[PDB]
């Protein structure tokens, strides 16, 4: 992303990821700082950013993998687009740690319940469509000319107001 | 935790401590009011200076001294 | 050094370094890049930046401790500083490295004697000093006015010629 802003050429993102990877040896391998850094990259660029999700689009990854929220200019979503701070799976473990273990069936179904109704509702593209996060749900066939009248648009962005300094500092 | 004036030798009388004090007190010249002087950039040399269109001292000569306060 | 460039504080530094840490864990662990982004934020600095080498300075270390050549303003050492391509032992070894019967008597001997005419002739501030990498060799008790009128001096530093642009790349 860097060497992409600083010769000028146009990001664009295509957004399928569950996030960030769990786990110790990832900890230690200092994925909070290259995440960090990442986000700092993908913030400080001046160049044209367009987003096209396609599924699975949750927590970090939603964020980082130009969100609007993050200076993205233009995002559009195919209809398979989840968008979500977890993935249904993972709120269905943060439910059921409040029951005790699975013995009684009565979990397992509400675990298939609750998945079921949050693929329906939280995990799905309307959500940040109805509140204006993502710009458009697009049939999949119109990316392609789409991008081309978007990187049109977008060919004379001026990114600000931004103040200038020696340099924006990074995580290191 | 002020620094207060120190006699090293000898003591003096009160009369001789008055004039002493006196006199240096006397000798206190200065402006009877110091405080930040208004700021006035107009026509200040950075501003008359060629600089190069991407010349670095654009930012840390010209828009420094600018913006410092 | 980056945050100290950004916030204007003179840099000082105070050598006394092998180099790079060796070793297969230091090699996977990234040293080339980290490295890499040590001497970029050396170079990159725009602050006034002085040196004062105690004792060892070899390679890389004398490299990325503000060398001269790395844009160091003001150089200084102590008697004790040693500025070398590689230390004594390490140059020794590597002439060990032919004829390799180190079981030898004869071996062990002239190891002594080089690594004597090593540190003697080479390892030592002088030949930097008659070439002008550093500029003077000083009595250790100097150093705190010695840093007082070489800051005073450089007060009003101005980093150039620089082309202004977006930004400096670094190794990521
Ligand atoms: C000159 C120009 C220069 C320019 C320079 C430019 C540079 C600038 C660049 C700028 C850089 C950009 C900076 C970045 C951008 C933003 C990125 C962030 C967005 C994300 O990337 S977003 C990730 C997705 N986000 C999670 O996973 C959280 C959740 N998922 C997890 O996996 C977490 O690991 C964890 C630990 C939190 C989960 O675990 P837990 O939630 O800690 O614990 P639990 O559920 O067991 O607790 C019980 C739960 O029930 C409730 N409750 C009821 N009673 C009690 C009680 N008595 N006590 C406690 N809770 C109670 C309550 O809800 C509680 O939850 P809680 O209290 O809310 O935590
Ligand atoms: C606004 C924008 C701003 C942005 C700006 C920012 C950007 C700025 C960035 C700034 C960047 C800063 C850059 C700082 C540079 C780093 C400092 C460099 C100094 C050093 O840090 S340090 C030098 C290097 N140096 C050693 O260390 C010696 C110690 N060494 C070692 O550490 C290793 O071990 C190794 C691998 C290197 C040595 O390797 P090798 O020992 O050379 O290799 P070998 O013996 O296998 O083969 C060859 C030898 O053997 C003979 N030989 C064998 N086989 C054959 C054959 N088939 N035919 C003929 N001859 C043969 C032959 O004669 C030869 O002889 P020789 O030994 O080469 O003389």
């Amino acid at each position: 992303i860097r060497f992409c802003d600083s010769y000028n050429l146009p990001l664009v993102f295509v957004v399928d990821t569950p996030g960030a990877m769990p786990g110790v040896a990832e900890e230690k391998g200092g994925i909070i700082k290259r995440g960090g850094r990442f986000f700092n990259a993908i913030v400080e660029a001046d160049v044209p950013k367009v987003t096209v999700i396609i599924r699975k689009a949750y927590g970090g990854g939603y964020a980082v993998m130009g969100s609007k929220q993050l200076s993205a200019d233009l995002n559009f979503a195919w209809p398979t687009a989840r968008i979500a701070v977890i993935g249904a799976e993972g709120a269905a473990q943060l439910l059921v740690k409040r029951f005790p273990d699975p013995n009684a069936p009565e979990v397992q179904k509400i675990r298939d319940d609750f998945i079921e109704g949050y693929n329906l509702n939280m995990a799905t593209p309307w959500i940040a469509a109805e509140r204006g996060y993502i710009d458009a749900v697009i049939q999949p066939h119109e990316t392609r000319l789409l991008l081309r009248k978007s990187l049109r648009l977008l060919r004379d962005k001026q990114n600000g107001p931004k103040v200038q300094r020696k340099h924006g500092l990074l995580p290191l | 935790h002020e620094a207060h004036i120190k006699v090293l030798r000898g003591e003096p009388t009160p009369e001789e401590m008055a004039a002493l004090m006196a006199v240096l007190a006397s000798a206190g010249g200065g402006p009877a009011e110091p405080v930040k002087k208004e700021r006035n950039m107009w026509g200040h040399p950075v501003d008359k200076l060629r600089y190069s269109v991407f010349s670095w001292q654009r930012v840390t000569l010209l828009e420094r001294t600018h913006m410092r306060r």
